[PDB]
């Protein structure tokens, strides 16, 4: 019985012995404050005051985000760590049935126990929970293409009529999870139906540390982890890792440590009592495991590694100036708080080595998020598919507070050929509108785009999208050739001497470009390493 | 690209 | 139940008597080490230690490669020599149906036995295996495929929700084979769903020698193979051959000999070098 | 008010974000154009038979037209305000673009008073000078929709911004605009300092030095305000002395 003193409810929902360190979900910390204030705060105050304010409780919750982040974990923990009736779990398309009027009945049967208990008792009914998984499967926008059978509308209408209708009900809480909130109906996301909506993003570095400490907890307290494992270093090494890949990393390290004793296969499959009572996972296991789990958000970093497979030979002095300018621009975008969009153009003669310089700058920048768009990735697709790919890639870059994008060979992304001239207007317009849209509030971008047909871009009237130019002239003197040959190991010192001496006599205003020079050296290494072959090739190519 | 429902009659 | 018990599992999952030399697959040695280390390594150690480490087992295995190079063979051998339950085979698009809502009910019926046995015997359950064949036929990227009635999205969502959902399973192992890995959905390859991905490729010279050795075995011990046949030379002449082509070569030479003999000369039947060279 | 957000008022925020850089009255022509816009708003509010008034705002690129139009729109206080810009239509197909434009125009005939703002008319039709290439269907849709009167006792004010006056002249689309406004670039070096005080770039002595140097070596000044602000922002963090600012200014001019 409630005494005179205003003491908390008898059968509370959250109880007073609760703290966010007991759930077991690491990383997200502000989201939990928001969720636990908006929804589970009006069910703890004594019923009298909550009745004197004339407000009803919120009856909906939506969680959305990328794949492998923690949505279902939150749903599970919320469902089975409260004081309420058991959840009525429903998978994605687990509602549909074959007969004419059985799908809607399946959606109606979820609410009946709650209705009965609310009718019988009133405001003392225990909380009920039902959780919809993969919400974006059946509940799509009404009147859209698809669902030729008349099922896409009846289901949505039934759910709308049963969540806020002519008969009231305020002892339920329905929770839904999805990867795409742009397809859920528009009448399902208004106050009274799915009020609180929360986005769950990739973890921060300190978030990665928290997740790592959460996963390796039973391992540490049973004395099964070595003393040379430093979790901060592991958080540092993992860049594009989501919550669901740290688990894979830990379990791969455990497999490496296990496999030494019972060597599956071979003849060493015999378990020895001594060495399984002294098991210990060490640092080398984690470092080896780092080679198994490959993050899915960091594929482009491998292509930016491939781009520079030829190495940055610091011949000449102009290279250092270009790299310094790139570093300056990266620093400016990092520090300034008003410049939220910086775009560059890197133009020069064909074969001069632009993509390599752009890739080098981007790699040495050290940003969390780096991507690259190239003709290779778009081969064979159709126009609509290409536009869709470009739009998706540009949309993925609007999260996080620091971003870098490398657009390669602009003139060949629009199918240019000078006979007509022919080209694609749609792709050109899409890029022209994409390179001037500021990202959301509190974000920054740095777009570096290379080209080799400066004049064509001038004619199209697209030279206003960019902000600053960087020219890359090709080698002209004859000492640069000597430096390249020294760093390529073509001949002995004497050989370089003879080749340069002879070339002096039959080569005025030497002008080739590095990409061709390296190929000529490579092919000349077989036929006649003496002067003749290299001189002939460099004369015929210049 | 078509689908179908189904109805049912009782016994005579 | 539990306590400190440093003794092997009650009903081990692999066997007391096993060795790669008798599996029947030749030319792939590194791949098998990787597979058996990552998948079947945590199912052999005593349950007490695995419980202490706070680990869960791997619930997927995808393996891909060009045509006719030994993928279905591995899927068959794994599912028949592991003291596990009877495999649940679904070959091709064998689930689609023409009644609304009955297409995915076939995907939810493959897991019923595993759930039923897990709910009763928690961690003493036997291993259940289900083999998906031609995985790329139905489980394409959701939202990109051409318009229709919306059955592709429902199938993909049903499998996604059943493989890793709000109710946990620790008995299931699911295997998938395909020739075009690019078409598979992006969310099915996340760790925890299809964690271990392996590639099977054309063999090199030693691989070709091993395949030849394990194909012509029952005709080498029955004393039905001549003494002038040398498998090293044959492994050297056949270049860029696959496993299926070597099997075809063997049975073609056998047919040559059998057709040649054609009353009771069958007692002396013997395959010779000339038959192999004509094949 | 930071937790609940409207669902229909999702386009006034974009208008509010177009004038984020802030308005500075570096001269008096700005006041005159704003007063003219306010006068037109008053006329459309008080009249009865003038149910449709259309304006054109034209000038050299980079002179800040969209911000000025958004500023006029936001100070009106009308119940209904909406904006169409290339950002909304990006990625759609031709039919989708036409449908979207038609629906937005049909949604402006409900409330008693309305304001509609069209941004960068030339880029809405995909104009590129190589061909010339452009989309005829969207042009005809817009041309038909800018002359249709709304139903009885409903008033609409349309403001469209363009930067290719000559191109519009060539298409012969110039008969469906009632009045025109021009926004010339800043041309007096003093105006630069008028902006400078508003931005607090450098000290007063530095301002005197920069203006004197540019007057020495910068006749016929022509920059545009957007470029000037970008240059000042760049010069804040690299080198406070004049060198960087003077170099950038003489480069743009
Ligand atoms: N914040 C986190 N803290 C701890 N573990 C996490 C976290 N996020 C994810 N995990 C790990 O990821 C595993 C699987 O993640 P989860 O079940 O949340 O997938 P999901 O986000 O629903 O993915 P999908 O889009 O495929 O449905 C969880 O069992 C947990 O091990
Ligand atoms: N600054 C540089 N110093 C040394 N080697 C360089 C440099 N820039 C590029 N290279 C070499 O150039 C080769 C790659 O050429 P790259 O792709 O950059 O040429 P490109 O001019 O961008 O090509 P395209 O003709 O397709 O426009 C690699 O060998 C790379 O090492
Ligand atoms: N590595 C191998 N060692 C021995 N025999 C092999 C090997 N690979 C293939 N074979 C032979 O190939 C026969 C058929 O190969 P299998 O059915 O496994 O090919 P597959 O990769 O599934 O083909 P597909 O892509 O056409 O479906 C097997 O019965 C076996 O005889
Ligand atoms: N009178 C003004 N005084 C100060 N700042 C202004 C003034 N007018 C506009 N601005 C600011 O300068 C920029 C105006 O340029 P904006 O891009 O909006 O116009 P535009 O000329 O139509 O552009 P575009 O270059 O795309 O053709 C915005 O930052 C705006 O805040």
């Amino acid at each position: 019985k409630s005494s005179n003193s205003l003491r908390p409810r008898s059968n509370a929902v959250i109880r007073p012995d609760f703290k966010f360190e007991d759930l077991g979900v690491g990383g997200l910390d502000k989201e939990f404050t928001k969720i636990f204030r908006r929804a589970f705060a009006s069910r703890i105050f004594p019923p009298s005051v909550i009745e004197k304010l004339g407000i009803s409780h919120v009856k909906g919750l939506l969680l959305y985000g990328p794949p492998g982040t923690g949505k279902t974990l939150i749903a599970r923990k919320i469902g089975t760590m409260l004081n309420a009736k058991e959840p009525k779990i429903v998978n994605g398309p687990e509602i549909l049935s074959k007969y004419v009027g059985s799908s809607e009945e399946n959606i109606r049967n979820l609410f009946k126990d709650a209705e009965a208990e609310y009718r019988a008792k009133g405001e003392e009914s225990s909380l009920h929970i039902i959780i919809f998984d993969e919400l974006d499967s059946v509940f799509k926008q009404r009147g859209s293409r698809g669902d030729g059978t008349g099922v896409g509308d009846n289901v949505v209408n039934q759910l709308l009529a049963k969540m806020d209708g002519v008969d009231q009900l305020n002892n339920i809480l329905v929770i839904g999870m999805t990867n795409r909130k742009d397809l859920i109906d528009s009448a399902l996301l208004r106050p009274g139906r799915f009020e609180v909506q929360v986005e769950i993003h990739l973890p921060d570095e300190k978030g990665r540390l928290q997740i790592f400490d959460i996963q390796t907890k039973k391992m540490r307290e049973n004395n099964m982890m070595s003393d040379d494992v430093n979790l901060a270093e592991l958080a540092a090494l993992t860049k594009n890792f989501s919550g669901a890949e740290i688990e894979g990393l830990v379990k791969s390290a455990s497999s490496f440590a296990i496999n030494k004793t019972v060597n599956i296969g071979k003849g060493a499959t015999k378990l020895n009592t001594k060495d399984i009572a002294k098991l210990k996972v060490t640092r080398e296991d984690f470092l080896n495991a780092l080679n198994d789990v490959t993050p899915a958000f960091g594929i482009s970093e491998e292509d930016l590694k491939t781009c520079v497979e030829g190495g940055m030979m610091l011949y000449s002095e102009r290279v250092n100036s270009i790299l310094k300018n790139g570093a300056r621009y990266v620093r400016q975008v990092r520090e300034s708080d008003k410049s939220r969009l910086v775009s560059l153009l890197i133009h020069g003669p064909a074969g001069s080595g632009k993509t390599a310089l752009a890739a080098e700058i981007a790699l040495k920048s050290g940003f969390p998020f780096i991507r690259l768009i190239s003709p290779n990735e778009l081969s064979g697709m159709s126009e609509s598919a290409k536009i869709a790919y470009i739009d998706n890639t540009f949309r993925d870059a609007y999260k996080s507070p620091l971003n870098i994008l490398v657009i390669d060979s602009l003139e060949t992304l629009v199918d240019w050929v000078p006979i007509g001239p022919r080209f694609s207007n749609n792709i050109l317009q899409m890029l022209k509108v994409a390179l001037k849209r500021k990202p959301p509030q509190d974000r920054r971008l740095l777009i570096m785009t290379t080209t080799s047909a400066y004049s064509v871009l001038q004619q199209m009237d697209i030279l206003s999208c960019f902000d600053n130019e960087i020219a890359v002239p090709n080698m002209t003197n004859l000492d640069e050739l000597n430096n390249v040959m020294i760093e390529s190991n073509f001949l002995d010192d004497a050989g370089r001497v003879k080749v340069i001496n002879e070339l002096s006599r039959s080569c005025p205003n030497f002008n080739v470009g590095i990409k061709k020079t390296l190929t000529n050296i490579e092919t000349a290494r077989h036929d006649e390493d003496p002067v003749n072959e290299l001189v002939e090739l460099m004369t015929q190519s210049a | 690209g078509q689908q179908i429902f189904s109805q049912a009659l009782l016994n005579a």
